[PDB]
């Protein structure tokens, strides 16, 4: 409920924690320098916003209960760590005053007859009672509605990426979705990219092209409708005659095998109402190859638990199903026990020729020339998956099976129970021949690879797919360009072996996944053992991140986190990854950035993940326009919210000097409450999510500009102290401008606003204008809702104002509102209106000859595209 | 997933904006502007602020050989300053009349905020009840102190009257007028009596005057409109000041009935009863006569501070141009 909505935004929230003790504080009139209201009001409003962003969401979960029945960003934690700075600032200087106080209560406090209030309190004691005093004051240093500004300034950021229409693929219908709603200014932050191949590089939209069996390839020119096979489809072009006469007249053992492998094997859910035998499969793999099988008469028809209904050129032949060995990325191949009518228990099995291999059989003529195809076939990027099979004697089935079904003892045992039976049959296997399959480049990767490099993010991708494959696809993908000098591991491995011993353009390190392992091999020798590991580890990165690309094979799930973890922990590099399938979730979780395109293997591995729209090509969109612009955007906010709060408390810290640093506040009890959420709140709001650099379309030409996030130029903690050295600057001139006016005659007369009231209105109007004045001139999208803003801002506090002012008011709080007569009065008068003139003059043309130079000796390239508008 | 999203300008970022860019076109013309405009402001308001004629006399006698300072020490209450200046150049027009205070901490957070507002806006629940604020002077010794709080306890009190010495030798007082010198709504809004009866005696019934004051608030002024809270001399001393260093109206001297001027030049005597003790804190008394003008006051700084910035800002200008030209 909400009992509970302040209670964790209190405790977990420092600032929040620290407003809370203010009020105890303000609570106790002995040290209460500022009301009450100073405090309630601007909290109840922050804490009333925040609510209304999290209640709406509760709500809604409410009435579904009905109807149906961690990541945090790099500025994140500077922004505690400025918050945690503005904390001792305003201990020192509440410190400093309040040594101040004392001597000054000693020497002329305590002589003074005036200031008589009958508490014999030594200088010592009242310096200290006002220690507190300028904690309350001086409370306003900490800036209240930071962290309820922020939330709304990422909210509003990460809604344009849900709305916006660049980003949204059509046919498939699915917008992009941004579902963290907290990592915006990271976008434009990230320094790596980590990028599945298939499913992200590749639509997944798949074509059987080509085929060996035995050492012959097939799919080839040499010596077509399939109208011969009833089944078959015209989707499929194949320009291959002598299979295609072979396959229907004159069959083989081999052809039939390899085939019938095809559309068994498949794990392919089939559907027969529509006529046309539809197929609807999970992994695209299966269901192309399958798709393709029928086309040559081996139509996979229906399938139950204990048999199947397999057709062969119209011999529909009934088998019996016994056992099926699971795939997962682990196995890397897939395989099925199969008992024939005739009785003989026949085994098939597919995957990458890497895991089959090891498991052949002694005599193999075929798999030399076998391995020159599979070569053959990669070289024009096509996946290839090996084939294999065997026979099992009758007599040791028997117990095999009585184990295989003793495996299934539920629990946790069927995680490695089931593998131990896997392995212990497979042991000789008959080759067959590997298959070939086409992916296609998304559109506009290239383009996006391009694009992305420019702004020196350095685009690895981990696949789990072939050596050859991976490397092909990064040269289409112009990732890989022709200056590339390729690596493998072992030039790796020697490298670090070589300088591990001795002390005891465009690159790239096509390495796979058996010797990413090999070089990290994944009391007192623990310890020796922990220093090798981190010292190799370290190694690695620092050989990976100095070269522009990287392309990693046979990877895991596992190795692919592994990887990512290696450059977050060893580099301090913001990482992004972006990819489809439950197979990369695990990458996703642990990169600062999770992309995760929608693809076809399956809708998994985007509801764990932070941006879930359709193709990679939108990334160019996500980083170089709504991850660039979030983070100037966010910058521009932080350098100006700062500034407007610091610069109005400072005033409290001038004024000390000339009331005996006795914590009078300068300003108007009531003007207190509402500069921070009213008078200047909207304005800086509307910025962080309206503001503009360069337009869309001109950034996307320029991703330079995006460089400027990456290296973190535009808030540093050193330009935290430029705002506040900015801050403290204003502070003395909207002090000191008025100061100077009225020690000397100020439009002296029967009305004469010389008094301290009008000594407040003077520097709150001029500290109102000014810094919606500031903000106008840190605007570069002037939008027509940015001048209402910053206009209304001005002119709300001098509606506000007279109405607090007006007499009538004063009927409703003789006491709590005791300013009456002073903004009708204090404006009236030219010399005033002449000191806010020359307060703001003298306060904003340095800002602006400040900033011109800046543009003009050491121009920035967002100024410098800006300057020429083609 | 969902839909298209909808195609507004402010969804897909293309709402119309402007886009002001700092050219060196754009600053220059501001940045000279502003000397052109800031520079003839400036000393408009300079030759106008001097063209004002004062005399400020320091009558407070902290100074040894000024012939009243018997009053530092005052064996009998009533104790008198004649302190004489001579003007050379008369005043025209009205003259207004202003008693100063140096180094005298007003604007004290112990201090400003010591006052009942109910009480002096004339609220009888608060007229019998001061309120916590003014702690230090709620009640005398039995019941409450009306004009509470360390403000209107420690009220100027002193007696100033000027003199002219003529031909004859014989001084000839000025008339001096006592009304109409707080801000409309103070006398009119802000301060206001108690409710109820005709005489001001019935309605401050069960309250004492304030420790330091001599006589009580009943009859500050035999003027029935200007005795009790919405005592002119009374109100401009609540007013208090933004610095320790002050000046407050205290009469006026409108224009005279013939066309001769309403202060000729000639030999003047300041005769003032020294009652407020200043000495303790090193505070300084001062008597202020100034004339009146059409722009404002006599403010010489700002004429300077346009001055000094319009010729910032020229400058500026100039080695902004200097710096364009160069990397141009
Ligand atoms: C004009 O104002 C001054 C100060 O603003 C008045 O001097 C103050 O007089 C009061 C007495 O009326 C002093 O309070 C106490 O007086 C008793 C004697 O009754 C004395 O024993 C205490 O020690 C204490 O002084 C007060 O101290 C004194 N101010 C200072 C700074 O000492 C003056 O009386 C006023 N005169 C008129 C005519 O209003
Ligand atoms: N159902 C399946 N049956 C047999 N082999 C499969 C298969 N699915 C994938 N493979 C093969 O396993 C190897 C790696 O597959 P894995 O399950 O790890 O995901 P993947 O690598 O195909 C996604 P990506 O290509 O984007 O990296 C590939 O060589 C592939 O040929
Ligand atoms: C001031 O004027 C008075 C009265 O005219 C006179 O008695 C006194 O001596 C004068 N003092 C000085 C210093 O001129
Ligand atoms: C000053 O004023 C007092 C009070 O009215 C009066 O007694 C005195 O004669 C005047 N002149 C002086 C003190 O020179
Ligand atoms: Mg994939």
């Amino acid at each position: 409920t909400f009992i509970p909505m302040n209670l964790f935004e209190q405790f977990k929230r420092a600032a929040n924690l620290y407003f809370l003790a203010l009020l105890i504080l303000q609570a106790v009139p002995q040290i209460s320098t500022l009301a009450w209201y100073t405090t309630l009001v601007p909290l109840l409003v922050v804490l009333g916003v925040t609510a209304i962003k999290d209640l709406v969401d509760d709500v809604a979960r409410h009435k579904m209960d009905k109807e149906i029945n961690f990541k945090r960003t790099k500025i994140d934690y500077l922004m505690n760590y400025m918050v945690y700075t503005i904390f001792v600032v305003l201990i020192l200087l509440s410190a400093g005053l309040a040594i101040g106080h004392a001597y000054w209560e000693a020497q002329v406090g305590n002589s003074s007859w005036y200031l008589y209030d009958g508490e014999d309190d030594t200088p010592s004691y009242r310096g200290f009672l006002i220690f507190w005093g300028y904690i309350i004051v001086l409370n306003t240093m900490v800036p209240i509605s930071l962290y309820v500004s922020v939330e709304v300034i990422r909210l509003g950021q990460s809604h344009f990426i849900n709305w916006d229409l660049q980003m949204y693929y059509a046919e498939k219908d699915t917008p992009a979705k941004a579902r963290t709603t907290t990592l915006n200014e990271q976008l434009g932050q990230i320094h790596y990219i980590f990028s599945d191949k298939t499913g992200t590089l590749t639509q997944n939209i798949m074509t059987f092209k080509k085929c060996c069996i035995n050492g012959q390839i097939y799919g080839d020119h040499r010596d077509v409708d399939f109208s011969w096979n009833t089944y078959a489809d015209g989707k499929l072009a194949f320009y291959d005659h002598y299979l295609i006469e072979q396959i229907q007249s004159g069959k083989e053992p081999e052809v039939r095998q390899f085939f019938f492998l095809l559309a068994v094997c498949h794990t392919v859910m089939v559907d027969r109402t529509d006529g046309q035998l539809n197929y609807q499969a999970a992994s695209p793999d299966e269901g192309a190859l399958v798709n393709a099988a029928r086309n040559f008469g081996f139509a996979f028809l229906a399938r139950t638990q204990n048999t199947i209904t397999i057709s062969e050129l119209g011999t529909e032949r009934t088998y019996n199903v016994l056992a099926i060995l699971d795939f997962n990325s682990d196995r890397k191949r897939m395989s099925i026990i199969v008992r024939t009518p005739e009785g003989n228990i026949k085994l098939y099995c597919k995957g990458a020729d890497t895991v089959i291999y090891e498991r052949l059989h002694r005599m193999n003529p075929t798999k030399q020339e076998t391995q020159d195809a599979l070569d053959i076939f990669a070289n024009e990027t096509l996946r290839t998956l090996c084939l294999c099979y065997k026979e099992i004697e009758e007599k040791e089935f028997t117990e095999w099976n009585k184990k295989f079904m003793a495996a299934s003892v539920a629990s946790t045992n069927r995680d490695e129970a089931l593998d131990k039976v896997y392995e212990e049959i497979e042991k000789d296997l008959i080759l067959l021949g590997a298959t070939a399959i086409e992916d296609k480049l998304q559109d506009g990767v290239p383009e996006t690879i391009s694009k992305l490099a420019k702004a020196d993010i350095k685009i690895w991708v981990l696949t789990g797919d072939k050596k050859e494959t991976a490397e092909n696809i990064g040269f289409a993908c112009e990732l890989l360009t022709e200056d590339t000098t390729i690596c493998y591991g072992e030039d790796i491995n020697s490298l670090l072996h070589a300088r591990m011993e001795n002390q005891r353009g465009n690159r790239a390190l096509i390495i796979t996944g058996s010797w990413l392992n090999e070089i990290l091999l994944e009391t007192q020798s623990k310890r020796r053992l922990e220093a090798k590991k981190e010292q190799r580890q370290k190694n690695f990165v620092d050989l990976a991140c100095e070269c522009s690309a990287v392309i990693c094979c046979r990877v895991t799930p596992k190795q692919k986190a592994m990887v990512v973890d290696l450059v977050k922990r060893y580099k301090k590099a913001i990482t992004l990854a972006i990819g489809d399938g439950a197979n990369d979730v695990n990458m996703i979780k642990t990169a600062h950035i999770g992309v995760g395109i929608s693809g076809q293997e399956g809708m998994q591995a985007v509801m764990s993940s932070d941006y879930s729209f359709a193709q990679f090509r939108y990334l160019q969109r996500l980083l170089l326009v709504h991850g660039r612009w979030s983070y100037i955007r966010m910058c521009k906010f932080l350098r100006y919210f700062f500034y407007k709060n610091f610069a109005f408390t400072l005033v409290h810290f001038w004024y000390s000097f000339f009331n005996g640093y006795s914590a009078q506040t300068a300003y108007e009890d009531w003007f207190i409450t509402l500069y921070n959420v009213l008078y200047t709140s909207l304005p800086v709001l509307l910025m962080g999510l309206l503001d503009q650099d360069v337009s869309d379309k001109l950034s996307l030409r320029f991703p330079g500009l995006y460089i400027v996030g990456q290296r973190d130029l535009l808030f540093n903690y050193k330009r935290f102290f430029v705002s506040l050295l900015h801050g403290v600057l204003t502070s003395m001139i909207l002090f000191f401008i008025p100061l100077g006016a009225y020690l000397q005659t100020v439009g002296q007369d029967g009305e004469a606003p010389s008094d301290y009231q009008s000594f407040a209105v003077t520097i709150a109007s001029a500290l109102v204008i000014t810094v919606n004045f500031q903000i106008g001139l840190d605007t570069s999208y002037w939008t027509f809702v940015n001048a209402f803003s910053i206009f209304g801002s001005i002119a709300l506090y001098f509606g506000i104002m007279f109405d607090f002012h007006s007499a009538g008011i004063h009927v409703l709080f003789p006491s709590a509102f005791q300013f009456t007569g002073t903004a009708s009065n204090a404006l009236r008068q030219p010399y005033i209106w002449l000191t806010i003139i020359l307060t703001v003059a003298v306060c904003l043309l340095p800002v602006v000859a400040i900033r011109f130079l800046s543009m003009t000796i050491w121009p920035s390239e967002s100024d410098k595209i800006q300057k020429h508008r083609k | 997933k969902t839909r298209r999203p909808d195609n507004t300008a402010f969804k897909q970022q293309r709402l119309p904006a402007w886009q002001p860019i700092l050219t060196a076109g754009t600053v220059l013309p501001i940045f000279f502007i502003i000397g052109l405009i800031f520079i003839p402001i400036g000393i408009g308001i300079f030759v106008t602020s001097n063209n004002i004629r004062e005399i400020e006399i320091d009558y407070t006698g902290t100074e040894p050989s000024s012939p009243c300072n018997k009053c530092l020490s005052p064996d009998v209450t009533p104790c008198f300053c004649t302190i004489n200046f001579t003007l050379e150049k008369s005043f025209e027009g009205n003259v207004f009349m202003y008693y100063g205070l140096s180094n005298f901490y007003q604007n004290h957070r112990r201090y400003v905020k010591s006052r009942d507002d109910s009480q002096l806006n004339g609220d009888s629940s608060a007229l019998l009840n001061p309120s916590k604020e003014c702690e230090p002077y709620r009640r005398n010794e039995d019941k409450p102190i009306a004009p509470c709080g360390a403000i209107a306890n420690s009220m100027f009190n002193d007696t100033l009257e000027l003199f002219l010495i003529g031909n004859d030798s014989y001084p000839i007082p000025i008339a001096l007028k006592k009304k109409g010198i707080a801000w409309w709504t103070d006398k009119n809004v802000k301060f206001r009596n108690p409710p109820g009866g005709d005489n001001l005696e019935e309605r401050f019934k069960g309250t004492t005057k304030p420790v330091n004051w001599l006589k009580p608030v009943y009859m500050l002024d035999s003027d029935p409109d200007n005795n009790g809270f919405i005592n002119e001399d009374f109100i401009v001393w609540m007013r208090t000041a933004a610095l320790p260093t002050f000046r407050k109206l205290y009469r006026l001297i409108e224009r005279k009935s013939d066309l001769h001027p309403t202060l000729p030049a000639g030999r003047y005597s300041l005769n003032v009863t020294y009652n407020y003790p200043v000495h303790y804190f090193d505070g300084r008394k001062r008597m202020i006569l100034s004339t009146i003008s059409w722009m404002g006051g006599k403010n010489p700084f700002l004429g300077i501070a346009y001055i000094a910035v319009g010729s910032i800002s020229f400058l500026l200008g100039v080695v902004l141009l200097v710096i364009n030209h160069k990397y141009r």
